[PDB]
C-alpha cells in the first residue's frame, strides 16, 4: 500500500498546515510567546512546550467542529462543500469584515478584469464569501487580536522596569544593569496575580462559554 | 482607542508617582548635606552617598507592602480590559 | 382569531409557526433559512399563503404526504433518465396511484418512449430518478 | 500542479522581508511553527495571475519593508533620545523605546493598519509585476536616512530643551557653592522631569503622528520604476 | 412548601429532555430525546391528563417528529426526517403491510407510498422507523 | 406608509437577483439568476403587465440569455453561451424535433441547425438547454 | 423499620443500598451514575418503588435471574434478526422455558415467520441476537 | 515491517511531545536555567546537559509508572483507559481541581475525570510552581550583587562594572552551600519519599 504514500506525504503536511495557519492555534502561540518576552526570559519555558500546550487548548476547542467533517465522510468539490459548512461559519465569526471584502475584490479584479463591479458590505445577508478569502484574513485578524492582548499584558512589567531604572539612577549606580534586580520582582507580579490561570481562563471564554 | 490612551496615560502616571517618594527623599538629603558642607568647608565629593543609601533603603522599607497593592490593582485591571 | 406577529424572524421560526395550520411538519433548508421576514400575518388560508410567499420571496416547495420541504429557488436540480423497457405513461400511472404526482413539476417527455426530463426540488428529483432506475432493474 | 511551488516561491521572496522588518510580525511574536504557513497564504492570496529573479524580488521586498516600517522607526528613535537624556544609556559610551514602539504598533493596528498594508502590497503587483525588471529607484533612496532622524528630532524637541534648561539652572546653582556634587544631583531628577513633561503631550499629539507618517499606496510610483 | 394543590408540572427554562421525562410517567413508556432536539427550551405551567394529544400538539408547535415503537417514544426534530426508496424482489407491498399490521410497527402518520401490488415503494419518517423498514424489507426477500 | 397611487416596482441599486424575484409573481414561475449575471445592477421605476415581452427587451439592452423549461426561468449572461456538435447514428433530426415539439422543450429562439434527414446537427444556447439536448441525443441512440 | 436517608447520593450508592431488600445485586452503568437523588425513602415494596423511580428519573432496567442491570434511556438499542429454519413461536418457547422472557420488551413480528424486531437494554438485545443466530446453525 | 516503521518513527516523534509537556521534566528543566541565570552565566554549562540531568531525574518517578502499563497493556477501546489509569491517578495529584472542572464543563472517587481534560492543567500547574520556586533562588544572589555594587560606590569608583567582581562571590555562595545537590534532593523528595 505504498502507492498512496505520495498522497500521505501531502496529507500529513496539509493537516498541520491548517493547524498552523487557519485555526485558533495562532492566537495562543503568539500570546504565550509574548508573555515570555514580557517577563524577559529567552530560552525558558522552552517554546517546544508552549507549542504543545497551545495545541492542546486549540484541539480542545476544535474538537466539535472537526468531528462534523467526519460524521459526513468538479463533482467532488460540490460534495466537499456540504462537508465544509461548520468551518466556514467558524472562520466568518472571527475574521474581519473589512479584510474579507478586500480579499474578495482583489480576487474578482484578478479573475475577470479591471472593469469588474466592486463588491460592498451589503452582500453579507444571503451571500457567503468563499473559503479562499476567509483563510488569509483569519490569520491576520488573530495576529491583530493577539498583539492587542499582548500590549496590555506588556504594560505592568514596563511600569516595574521604569521605576527600577529610576531608583538605580537616584543612587549613583549608573554602571549597574537593572535586569539583575528587576527580574526577581517582575516574577512576583506573575505568581501573586496567577496569570497562567487567567490568560487560559479568558482565552477559552472568548471562543466557548460555561454553563 | 480610549482605553489604549487611558492605559498609556496611567502607566506613565504610575511610573511618575511610584518613583516620586524615593527620588524626593534622596534629594533633600543630597542638598542639606551639601548645605552643611557650605558652612563647614569639606572637599569630600563621595560623602552624601552614606545618607543616600539609608534614605532610599528606608523609604523602600516602609512602603514595601504598599507598592504591591498598586501594582496588583493596576495589573488585574489591564488584563480585564484585554480579555473582556 | 389567530396569526403570528413576526419581528425579524429568520424563515425557520416563521414556517414552524405556520406548521400548525398546515397539518404537516415543515423542513426549511439552511440556504433558505438566511432570508428574513417581518409583519403581522394572519393564517386563514395557508395553502394560498405559502403559494404566494414562495413567489414573492423566491422559493420552491414540495409536499410528499408526510412533510413540507422548502428550498430556495437556486437549489433546483434537473436530470434526464432513460427507461429501457417501461413506458412513461405507465410510470406516470405509478406516480398517480402512489401519491407522489406533483402537477407543478410534471415529467416532460414523449408519451410512449423511454426518455424524459425531470426537474424540481432535490428530494423529488432524487426520488423519481431512483424509482425509475429501480423499475428498469425490476424488468 | 508542480509549477505552483515556483509560483509560491516567487511570492514568498517578496513577502518575507516585509515580515522580517515590521514590529508585529518579527521572530519575537511569531515562532517557527506557524510562520512559514502565513506567508504562503498571503503570497498565494496576492498573486496577480532563473536564479536572479528571487534576488530582484527580494530587493523590491526590502524596499517595501522599510517603507512599511517607516512610522515605527520614528517612535523608537524618539524613545532612544528621551531615554538618553535622562541617563540610563551612558554605560556604553532600551527599556523606554520598546514601550513607544509597542504603543505605536497598536495605535497603528486599530484604525486601518493591515488594510493599508496589504493595499500597498497589492498595488505593488500593479506597477512592478515580475518578468518586467522592477527596481527600487535610487534617487529618492538617498534621503531616507535623513527623513527619519529629522522626524524624531522635531517630535522629541520639548523634552530635550527642558532637560537642557534643567542643566543650565543646576549648573548655575553650583557657581554659588561648588561643594554640591551637582552632577549626581541632576541625575536623580532628570528621570522624573522626562516623564512629567511627556505626560502633558503623550495623549493629544503622539497617536496623530503615527497616522501622519504612515506610507500609503498612492506613493508607489515615486519609489518603484520598471526597466522595460 | 409546594404550591397550589392541583396537579401539573412547572417548567422554569428546561431543555426538552428534563421536560419530557416528567411526562414519562403519564405516558407509560420511557422517552428518548435526540441530541439535536435537546437544544430547544420551554417555559410554562403544564398539565398532563391525556398526554398523547398534548404531545401531538407540541410536536407541531415546536417542530418535532416522534415515533412509538412499542417499548419507547423516540423524539427527533423535523430536520432529521430521512427517506429512502427500496424495491422488493420476492414479496409484495400488501404482503409486507400485513407483516407491519400483525407486528404492530405500522404507523398511520407515515405510511408506505407505492402501487398496491408491486415491489417498489417509498418510506419517510424518523431514522428509527426508516432503518427498521429498510432492514426488515431487505431481510425478508432473502428469507423468501 | 408607502404612498404612490399606481402599481409598480421601484428599484434603487438592486442587483438583478432581487429585481427578477420581484418579477417572479407576474411571471408565474420562479426565476433562477446565475452567479455571473448577478453582479450587474439596475435602478429605476418599472411596471409589469406583460413580462414575457419585458424580459425579452431587457435581455437585449442589458445583455442576457434566458430559457423557460416549463417549471422555472433560467437567466444567464451572454458570455456563458456554449456550443456543441453531436452525431446520431440511427435516428434523424426530424425525428428528434418531434420529441422536442411533443414534449414541450422546443425553443424557437435557439433552434437546431442541420440537414433535415441526416445524423449530425449543431446546437447552441444556454447551458441548461445544451446539456439537456446533448444528453437526450446520446440517450436515444443507445436505446435504439 | 428499614429505610435509606440519601443526601446528594450519586445513584450508584443509592441502588447499592436497595440490594438487600431486593434479593439480587444491582449493576448500575456509567452514564446512569451521574444523576443524583436526595430524600428519605422507605423500602418495604421495592419492586413497586423501582419501577416508579425508573419512570421518573428516566432509566431502563432488566433482571435476568442473577442481577438487576440498570441503564438510562439514551442507551436503548434495537435490532432485527432473520431466522432461516425456526419460527418466532418456538423461540418464544425457548425464552419462556428458560426464564429470560421479559414482558416489558417483547419481540415484535409475525407469529410463524423468520423476521422480528427486538428493542430493549443492551444486555438483553446482545443476548437475543447471539441466541437467535446460534439456533439456526444448530438446526 | 514497513507498516511498523511508521509506527516507530511516529512514536519517536510522539514521546518528545509527551515528555516535554506531561511529565516532571517541565518543572525540572526550568529551575536549572533559572539558577543558571541567577549566577550570571550565559553559555555555561550548555542547553544540552541540563536536559540530560533533568531527563535522568525525570525517569526516577516515571519508571514506576511506566512498568504498570507494560504489564497490563475493536477490543482496544477500553484496553487503553486502564493502561493509563496509573498515569491518570497521578495527574489528579499535581493539578488544580477547580481548573480541571473548568475544562471538563466547557464525585471524583466514583468517576475519575477525562484524560484530555487535566493534562493542560497539569502543565500550567507545573509552570506556575516552577516560577514560584524559581523566584526564591534569585534573592540571595541579588543581595550579594547589591552589596559589592554599593561598597564600590562607598568609594569613588562609580565607573566600574561589578560583574567582574560579583561572579567569583556568587559561585562560592553556591559551592559552600552545596547548591546543585541541594536542589536535586528537594526535587526528588517533593515527588518520591525516602
Amino acid at each position: 500500500n505504498d502507492i498512496s504514500l505520495i498522497a500521505l506525504l501531502a496529507f500529513s503536511t496539509l493537516l498541520p498546515f491548517i493547524i498552523a495557519s487557519g485555526t485558533c492555534f495562532v492566537k495562543f502561540s503568539i500570546v504565550f510567546v509574548m508573555v515570555r518576552n514580557a517577563l524577559g526570559l529567552q530560552q525558558i519555558p522552552s517554546n517546544m512546550t508552549l507549542n504543545g500546550v497551545a495545541l492542546l487548548l486549540s484541539m480542545f476547542v476544535m474538537w466539535p467542529i472537526m468531528h462534523d467533517a467526519y460524521v459526513y465522510f468538479s463533482s467532488l468539490s460540490k460534495h466537499v462543500d456540504e462537508g465544509l459548512d461548520g468551518y466556514r461559519d467558524y472562520l466568518i465569526k472571527y475574521s474581519d469584515r473589512e479584510l474579507v471584502q478586500f480579499f474578495e475584490n482583489a480576487q474578482l479584479k484578478r479573475q475577470y478584469g479591471e472593469e469588474t463591479e466592486t463588491v460592498k458590505r451589503d452582500k453579507d445577508e444571503i451571500e457567503k464569501p468563499s473559503i479562499f478569502a476567509l483563510l488569509p484574513a483569519y490569520a491576520l485578524s488573530e495576529i491583530k487580536s493577539a498583539f492587542k492582548i499582548g500590549f496590555y499584558l506588556y504594560l505592568p512589567f514596563v511600569v516595574v522596569d521604569l521605576v527600577v531604572s529610576s531608583v538605580l539612577l537616584a543612587l549613583g549606580m549608573m554602571m549597574m544593569s537593572p535586569v539583575t534586580i528587576s527580574t526577581p520582582i517582575k516574577l512576583v507580579l506573575f505568581v501573586a496575580l496567577d496569570g497562567w490561570t487567567l490568560l487560559s481562563k479568558g482565552l477559552i471564554l472568548q471562543y466557548m462559554d460555561i454553563a | 482607542m480610549d482605553d489604549l490612551v487611558f492605559a498609556g496615560n496611567k502607566a506613565l502616571y504610575l511610573v511618575l508617582i511610584l518613583s516620586g517618594w524615593p527620588t524626593i527623599v534622596a534629594t533633600i538629603i543630597g542638598l542639606l548635606v551639601g548645605l552643611f558642607q557650605t558652612v563647614t568647608q569639606l572637599q569630600e565629593q563621595t560623602l552624601p552617598f552614606g545618607i543616600k543609601l539609608l534614605g532610599v533603603c528606608l523609604c523602600l522599607f516602609l512602603l514595601s507592602g504598599w507598592y504591591g497593592e498598586v501594582l496588583l490593582s493596576y495589573g488585574r485591571q489591564v488584563i480585564f480590559l484585554a480579555l473582556a | 382569531g389567530s396569526g403570528f406577529v413576526a419581528k425579524d424572524d429568520s424563515l425557520r421560526t416563521f414556517f414552524d409557526a405556520m406548521a400548525l395550520q398546515l397539518k404537516e411538519p415543515v423542513i426549511v433548508s439552511k440556504m433558505a433559512a438566511r432570508k428574513k421576514i417581518t409583519g403581522n400575518f394572519e393564517f386563514h388560508d395557508p395553502n394560498a399563503l405559502l403559494e404566494k410567499l414562495s413567489l414573492q420571496l423566491g422559493l420552491i416547495w414540495y409536499f410528499d404526504g408526510q412533510a413540507i420541504y422548502i428550498y430556495d429557488a437556486s437549489e433546483m436540480r434537473n436530470a434526464v433518465v432513460s427507461l429501457r423497457n417501461v413506458s412513461l405513461n405507465e410510470f406516470n400511472n405509478f406516480l398517480k396511484r402512489s401519491g407522489l404526482y406533483n402537477k407543478n413539476y410534471p415529467l416532460r417527455g414523449d408519451n410512449r418512449k423511454g426518455t424524459f426530463y425531470v426537474s424540481g426540488p432535490p428530494v423529488y428529483v432524487d426520488m423519481v430518478v431512483n424509482a425509475a432506475t429501480m423499475m428498469d432493474k425490476q424488468n | 500542479i508542480h509549477h505552483l511551488v515556483a509560483s509560491a516561491a516567487l511570492g514568498f521572496a517578496r513577502v518575507a522581508p516585509i515580515f522580517f522588518f515590521l514590529p508585529f510580525l518579527n521572530s519575537g511574536v511569531l515562532s517557527g511553527a506557524p510562520r512559514n504557513a502565513i506567508i504562503i497564504l498571503v503570497a498565494l492570496g496576492v498573486w496577480p495571475h532563473m536564479i536572479p529573479l528571487v534576488l530582484q524580488e527580494a530587493a523590491v521586498g526590502v524596499m517595501l519593508g522599510c517603507l512599511l516600517s517607516w512610522p515605527f522607526w520614528v517612535m523608537h528613535a524618539l524613545g532612544c533620545i528621551i531615554d538618553n537624556q535622562r541617563g540610563a544609556t551612558l554605560s556604553s559610551s532600551s527599556e523606554m523605546a520598546n514601550f513607544l514602539n509597542m504603543f505605536a504598533a497598536v495605535v497603528y493596528l486599530q484604525n486601518g493598519g493591515l488594510v493599508t498594508m496589504v493595499d500597498v502590497l497589492n498595488k505593488s503587483y500593479q506597477l512592478c509585476d515580475p518578468m518586467n525588471e522592477c527596481t527600487p529607484s535610487l534617487p529618492p533612496l538617498l534621503t531616507f536616512i535623513n527623513q527619519v532622524a529629522q522626524n524624531a528630532l522635531v517630535l522629541a524637541s520639548p523634552v530635550v530643551l527642558v532637560l537642557l534648561l534643567s542643566e543650565v539652572f543646576l549648573g548655575l546653582l553650583s557657581r554659588f557653592a561648588p561643594q554640591m556634587n551637582a552632577f549626581a544631583i541632576s541625575l536623580t531628577v532628570k528621570s522624573g522631569i522626562a516623564v512629567l513633561i511627556m505626560l502633558l503631550y503623550f495623549s493629544p499629539v503622539l497617536p496623530d503622528n503615527v497616522l501622519r507618517l504612515s506610507f500609503q499606496a498612492t506613493g508607489l510610483s515615486s519609489w518603484f520604476y520598471e526597466r522595460g
